[PDB]
């Protein structure tokens, strides 16, 4: 319960990625789109969790830059197996964040 | 043929011991509880006042006796209005 | 010269030994002793925190009394019970009826742990517990014999332990259950930490606060200086809780803790509550019983409980919620069937008491103030036969007390039932029930007041009859309402 | 019907007495709620296990009185009282201890003091202990409120008993390091011959459960035992070896003792109004005294040797 | 042009409208719809946080189902059942059977929702929610469909909905009761909240780290794809706990989170549990299901129910030392009464697994040690009468799981039984006795297989009477150990 | 005993077919557990409320047949073929739309069209979120997965169906922002005459709770009844109004609408196997053909005036 | 007179369900639930077996039957060894 | 529960003490004894509730000092009606304190 009290007591918000042509396109875009924020990578080679503290963004924009081809936002749906956060997204980006800190 | 029941009235703060009788309709069963609640602690209100099992969703039917109920003495029973 | 105590306190506490013309668990029976299976060796780590010696006891004791004595006798002539609010009254006659033997039933708890205890200093410390619960009981008779002359409800103070009246019943199940009706180390945990240290300083200092608001000091003097003995004696709890999670028993421990503190809680809520809120003048209100809920229960005890290394109870959130609602609807029963009590309830429903009821719990008015509102117009319009109750209340087979609910515009209640060996039984919330459940043989074949009442043991089977089965002995002695009526006037 | 009555000038109970009811009577008497109901002495199951212990060993003793709440201790003690009496008496104890020892008082004991000290004064800690639980036992018991008092005080009393031999223990072996002093009692109270009789009387003693022969063997047998043959013996033999504070502390708690003794002289009694209660009695005091007789010949013959 | 999804998202879920014809209630009963009498147009301001349009969904589906045929086609040659570790081909064999008609059964749940909650956009979601299970049922049928032809054991992904057998009715007792047997509000809640987002990432993620290592990608690849789509329909439940929080209904809500936890967790305990930390070679041991519970459960899922603002539920303490425990005993029971499982349970315990075992669970060899090590002497010197079960095991009438507790060197067990309208009934936890008392009509005349067994329905009342009863066709469908006790050798 | 067997080719329950089994077979015959038990549908208490609904209104349904099983989608779609079509299909939609938006196709319908549109159009987004949420619970009351599976996929295409004249709405009041496009169609279909047959209609329809009523008033009346007097009326006043994607739009709805009535014609011919199904099915849509046929009356009279 | 009853014994990892008779001692009842768990579960020892109510304190007698116990078919006990 | 969870999480530690002539003696004494702790206190006439956070000692011979009379350390239970934290207490000093930081 110390363990758990501390695993409970997280502000980590931000996508889980599944093994694939997304991994590193959306760790290097998580890197650029939140400038100032450390971003965390745990590897479990079937899927990567990737966050930060209290807000994570992903932008379509860079998105697209770093995976190097063209990319609609609602694409990131076929490698997106879990997330961090609440949820805000549209065709431009996506928000995981959270209402509260503990 | 006296048959106690717990009853909880629709807006009031407890429950209380009303003696009703087997061969009661559930009609008669809510009048009874009613004099120990409405006009006491609980305002008089325009509608129908149905019975029902503690809790439950459904109603037992208006014309519906005590014994036909299937209820076991000391069971609990809420008396409240249809919306 | 003369030696510190330090240099010869182990001494008063190196009295383990090993039996051999009897066992050891003849010597320390488990169901007197619940030692868990815990060897004697293991108990000698007990180490109390709160030390006395002997001599140093009857020297500080002696002084305590002579300066409890010395104030009453002072101010037998300052009017108190002319000239207070009936609703202090009121409370002086709750809390002696309510406290007085109840102390000296604890002197039997303390007892258990000083023949039982297999830990040595537990046995000392017990010992002068017994001589503080001896003097509690002793000083809370004394006090209110002088009102006997005034008053018949005074004689509750010595009355109502040997009563069936409901809140006498309410009171001796949970003392019989946590103080004299368990194994000494059970004593230790339900009484001496979880109720001494969790509980009493509602009734003896927040009380308190409220009696020197209201210039009562005898009575304020009296109750706190109680409470420097509990501060003492209550300290047999922690090391035994120490000890029991030391030698993996911290579940046995935790359950023994959750299942105190609810049980303490409920009566509290039925006598501690209705007091704070509505029968101490609105101006004597040092704080709500909420917020003195608060500093007690919530700053103090349970961060003391976490300090230790035990856990928030199960029910935590449950408990929170009942704090903001629970006394509100208890205070409302006890006023409507005020005629069972041995004091008069005040209502405390004038507009201003409402205003500050509307304060201190927001929701208030569209709640319990919905039940206030048709009660008041009865009473406005001198309809008398209805605020006065034709029935019994539905009551808790744990708490002994009604089961009751949220009432007005968002209108809940629950009753949470158990069929136990071809019984049906009935609680007042899911603490109450799971409590039965974790010991059925403590409780199983006990029957509250409406179980007696249809079982044909109440005769005759009327209101009347059921006053002089609770013990009721003249018109003068049943509670009335504290004002008769007056704070109508105001609304 | 509901009648008027006044107010009372005193409890209910004690509403019909002659004489205007005492300090002691308001604060001590028909305390007990548990002896109301014969078959729930508890507000809980009537078979919970405590209901089940109360019936059995104290419903249900041989010892048998219609009226037990009418006992009155002699000395009519209440808590306040109480502390007067003994803050008095632990102060005159303290003062002693404190001149005693500016005399160097233990330095001019006869050689070997310090060693007969040792072995048959130090151990009473262990001896006074099992005094003490088996008063609060009587005390739990016992089924008047006036009775259970006597024994509160009583346990107290014990306790007192026992803290000064703790006291004088540690202090002795400070002058004398070389005695085991406060290192070896345990040792010996559970393998010393002269101890073994006594060990054996109060763990048996200890297991009688029975509220009327606890008080029996305890305040009949016991502790007369204990003035007689430990307490006076240990002054005579305090005074052959110029131990002068020893003889004074004694004194003191022989008070206590001959306190004890009038409070069972007067519970005895109070329990022979009942004539089936002689043969009860006595019967207990058979069982008993040989245990008791042959504790006190072992220490007795420990001491003098 | 085109117009962009956010300028008439709006129009897409306008779709409420005033009833005339028939009531609102007629339309939306409370049985089916679960609206707890909040009216329609409060309704209206549910918004789905994870939105999709008919010509996205398509395109974008259309996209995954290829990769997954795709990589499953290329892989074939793979020898995955011929290469792999038993252990780990038992893990595919229980995943299928426990995982593929459930998902078809989960299209029910969606489907009450697409027509019976009062919320436009949830009906819309849960439209393309239908369509997500249909999926997975039709891939979860696809995949293993192909194994059929090697093991009749592969049959049981088809089979194991249409049978008795013991996990099959644990199963369909737990989905029945939080998908096809609710009403609409409560599917949102316990469905796509409770389990969707809270524990299926275990099964479907956690699993397939495992899986990667041990080099099985058309698994892997497999249901993380699944994986995305529950993380978009799994947004539904969400908005409908905030929205019964604004509307006064916390507490019902609360209750129904609470409830389905509890109930997901012990049916994870029972598949997930052995298969982590025992079937899945100690070398592709991504992380414990400790370790994995902590991330997905505790780090993730409870945190996001803080974020929405609900409480920890009342039983976390108790769920988290059910997660140091269950499962070990779970795994011992599923191993020891392999025979009647439709995979080959591997038993995990040679000296190195039990090594990482202490590691991961210390005091591990004190207590489940206890009894591998019986377990271990009796196979290695091949008394194998010894190795399986000639009675049943007592079963909890919640889960459909047996009654365990913790063996061994500080044994522990308890069973909390409940007297209901003349029948007794035992559970595994204080929390599935907490379970039933909260809806005794929906589980009150279930009777679990060892009730069935008493009754007389199954016939012959033998070992073999019982295999027969649960749907085992031939000889080489029953479990049995997976490595053929080859695992002694390294003892 | 148990007996040796090999491995099967196949399910246990497919192993005896002739044929190979198809893709369609494989993930889509026999799924549904819940009608192997009559007595308790769901593995739950027998009369716990979803167990009553389903013997009441699927279990106890007047229509009736022996294996509901072998029930076959005409089409065999699974999911991963419904969403090739689809997303072919929808594609082709997407083109068109794109197209004639920049061919500012709406600017050049006949003068007064957009009114027409507003009302006869625009708000048949409340007609087929209703056949969405009927197909809904006709997938989850039926008593074969084959059967289930259609009304899946045509719970889908009621969506695709409510998106496309969403879409249109939003669109064509870019155009006409003055006609209550995207704003008024609540009311229309609450309070004008000419949607209140058909609201009358679903309102009822969405309360037939028996399976067998559901489906035969859903899709052999109600549907049938769209494609009538609503789809073919509304291609009609297009092409008189220079409305040139509308036909379009509405061809590629009239494909999901044939296969519609592809899998209920072949539901009737399997259900009429049972010689008693024929009055049960007649019966129903006599019970439900003048509703449908008002609802249609008093839509063709508000698009023609 | 087959009387079924759950068993779970000292260190074992569940309880089972065992058949007894109505006319077995408690002694008689030990032996045939360790049948189901000494040497498959649990190591042998040294010690007399009792037989408890679940959770209990009190033992029942060794000689004592199962009819005579009051216990009732399904009800849970514990196998112990005495301290 | 926001308030409750405050309530909860503090590290208060000191003594409550009965109206009487121990009350500002005591205070003072707090104050002297713990330099560079804010001794904080709340009267509510029967008694105060006198803290500071995680420890705070009372000496005898500082409470004699501003007592003004001569103390023994067992006297103050005299007017000791509670206290907050756990206790250390002999002839010298008293000492309320707590093991964890909340
Ligand atoms: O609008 C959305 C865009 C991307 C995702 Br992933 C989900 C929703
Ligand atoms: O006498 C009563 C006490 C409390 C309640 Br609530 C009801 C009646
Ligand atoms: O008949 C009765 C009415 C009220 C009470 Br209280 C008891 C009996
Ligand atoms: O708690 C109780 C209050 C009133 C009666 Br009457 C009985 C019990
Ligand atoms: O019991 C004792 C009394 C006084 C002193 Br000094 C020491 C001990
Ligand atoms: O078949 C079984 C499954 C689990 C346990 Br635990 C016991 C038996
Ligand atoms: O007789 C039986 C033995 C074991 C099981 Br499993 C079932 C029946
Ligand atoms: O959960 C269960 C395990 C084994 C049997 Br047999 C029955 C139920
Ligand atoms: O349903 C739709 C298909 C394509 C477009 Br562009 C818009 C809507
Ligand atoms: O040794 C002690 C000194 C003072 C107090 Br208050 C308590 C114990
Ligand atoms: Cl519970
Ligand atoms: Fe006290
Ligand atoms: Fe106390
Ligand atoms: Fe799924
Ligand atoms: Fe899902």
């Amino acid at each position: 319960s110390t363990l758990a009290d501390q695993a409970l007591h997280n502000n980590n918000v931000g996508p889980i990625i599944r093994a694939g042509d997304l991994v590193e396109p959306v760790i290097e875009t998580a890197e650029i789109d939140n400038p100032g924020k450390e971003i965390t990578v745990e590897d479990r080679r079937a899927y990567v969790r990737i966050a930060a503290e209290g807000e994570l963004i992903l932008t379509r924009k860079t998105l697209e830059e770093q995976l190097g081809r063209p990319f609609n936002m609602q694409e990131l749906e076929i490698n997106l197996a879990s997330f961090a956060g609440q949820i805000q997204a549209d065709e431009d980006q996506i928000r995981f964040y959270f209402d509260k800190t503990m | 043929s006296a048959f106690p029941v717990h009853a909880a009235f629709e807006k009031d703060f407890l429950v209380q011991l009303v003696v009703v009788d087997l061969n009661d309709s559930m009609d008669q069963v809510a009048e009874k509880v009613a004099y120990h609640c409405v006009n006491r602690r609980v305002a008089p209100r325009e509608g129908v006042m149905r019975v029902r099992k503690h809790r439950s969703t459904e109603l037992f039917p208006r014309d519906m006796t005590i014994a036909e109920s299937g209820l076991n003495p000391t069971e609990v029973i809420d008396v409240v209005f249809e919306e | 010269a003369m030696h510190p105590r330090k240099d010869w306190y182990e001494l008063t506490r190196a009295t383990n030994w090993t039996p051999s013309y009897v066992t050891e668990e003849q010597l320390f029976p488990e169901r007197m002793s619940g030692h868990m299976g815990i060897p004697l060796e293991k108990w000698e780590s007990y180490d109390e925190p709160y030390k006395t010696s002997y001599p140093e006891y009857v020297s500080i004791q002696r002084e305590k009394d002579a300066g409890a004595y010395s104030v009453k006798a002072a101010l037998e002539r300052a009017k108190i019970y002319e000239n207070s609010d009936p609703g202090w009254i009121s409370t002086l006659k709750s809390h002696y009826g309510a406290i007085a033997v109840g102390e000296y039933a604890a002197v039997t708890g303390e007892g258990r742990m000083a023949r039982f205890s297999k830990a040595p200093g537990n046995r000392n410390m017990a010992t002068f517990g017994m001589m503080d619960e001896l003097r509690h009981g002793q000083l809370q008779l004394f006090f209110p014999h002088e009102y006997c002359k005034k008053d018949r409800q005074f004689d509750w103070a010595w009355r109502a332990y040997h009563s069936n009246e409901w809140a006498a019943i309410a009171a001796k199940h949970f003392f019989d259950d946590i103080i004299t009706g368990r194994d000494a180390i059970s004593v230790a945990i339900m009484l001496t930490f979880s109720f001494e240290t969790g509980f009493t300083n509602m009734q003896f200092l927040g009380l308190a606060a409220d009696a020197a608001e209201a210039g009562d000091y005898t009575f304020a003097n009296l109750i706190s200086s109680i409470q420097t003995d509990e501060s003492r004696h209550a300290q047999q709890g922690g090391p035994a809780l120490q000890l029991l999670i030391e030698n993996g028993k911290r579940e046995e421990a935790q359950k023994k803790v959750d299942m105190a503190i609810w049980r303490a809680w409920r009566l509290f809520a039925v006598l501690t509550g209705p007091v704070m809120d509505y029968y101490t003048p609105l101006e004597d209100r040092s704080q709500s019983f909420k917020e003195f809920m608060y500093e007690w229960i919530i700053g103090q005890f349970e961060r003391s409980l976490i300090d230790l290394g035990l856990d928030k109870p199960w029910y935590w959130d449950l408990f929170l919620k009942d704090i903001d609602e629970l006394h509100h609807s208890y205070h409302m029963g006890v006023w409507y069937w005020r005629t069972t009590a041995w004091w008069n309830p005040a209502a405390g429903v004038t507009p201003e008491e409402r205003d500050w009821l509307e304060e201190k719990y927001p929701g208030w008015n569209k709640r319990w103030g919905r039940c206030w509102d048709v009660i008041t117009e009865n009473v406005l319009n001198d309809r008398m036969d209805l605020v006065s109750p034709e029935t019994l209340p539905s009551v808790c087979n744990m708490s002994q007390i009604p089961l009751v609910g949220v009432p007005g515009d968002d209108w809940n209640i629950e009753v949470f039932s158990l069929e136990h060996n071809g019984r049906l039984y009935h609680f007042g919330s899911e603490v109450d029930r799971w409590v039965f459940q974790q010991d059925p043989v403590q409780y199983q074949n006990h029957m509250n007041i409406v179980d007696r009442f249809l079982a044909g043991q109440i005769q005759p089977m009327t209101l009347e009859g059921a006053l002089k089965y609770m013990g009721f002995q003249s018109i003068e002695e049943m509670g009335k309402d504290a004002h008769d009526f007056a704070w109508a006037d105001k609304c | 019907s509901f009648e008027s009555k006044k107010p009372m000038r005193t409890w209910s109970h004690l509403a019909e007495m002659r004489k205007k009811p005492s300090e002691y009577d308001i604060v001590s008497r028909k305390l007990h709620y548990s002896t109301n109901n014969p078959d729930s002495p508890w507000e809980l199951s009537p078979d919970s296990p405590m209901n089940l212990w109360y019936k059995q060993y104290r419903n249900a003793s041989p010892l048998k009185h219609d009226n037990w709440d009418a006992f009155t201790d002699p000395d009519q003690l209440v808590y306040r009282t109480y502390n007067l009496m003994q803050d008095g008496q632990e102060s005159y104890v303290q003062s002693l201890f404190d001149q005693f020892n500016e005399r160097e008082h233990d330095q001019m004991v006869r050689e070997g003091w310090e060693h007969t000290m040792a072995r048959c004064y130090s151990p009473l800690r262990y001896l006074f202990h099992c005094l003490q639980m088996s008063s609060a036992y009587v005390q739990q018991m016992a089924p008047a409120s006036t009775i259970s008092n006597c024994c509160i005080l009583q346990t107290a009393d014990s306790l007192r008993w026992l803290t000064h031999t703790a006291y004088r223990t540690h202090e002795l072996s400070l002058t004398y390091p070389d005695a085991g002093l406060g290192e070896h009692e345990r040792e010996l109270w559970e393998k010393e011959p002269g101890w073994q009789g006594l060990r054996e009387l109060m763990e048996k003693q200890l297991t009688a459960f029975d509220w009327g022969e606890a008080f029996v063997s305890l305040n009949l047998v016991v502790k007369p035992m204990i003035v007689e043959s430990i307490f006076k013996p240990l002054q005579q033999q305090a005074w052959e070896n110029n131990d002068t504070l020893l003889p004074l502390l004694i004194d003191s708690q022989l008070k206590d003792a001959e306190r004890h003794s009038r409070w069972s002289k007067a519970l005895v009694k109070h329990a022979l109004e009942n004539p089936d209660n002689h043969a009860v009695i006595e019967g207990w005091i058979e069982k008993w005294r040989p245990l008791a007789d042959r504790a006190a010949e072992a220490y007795l013959s420990m001491l003098s040797s």
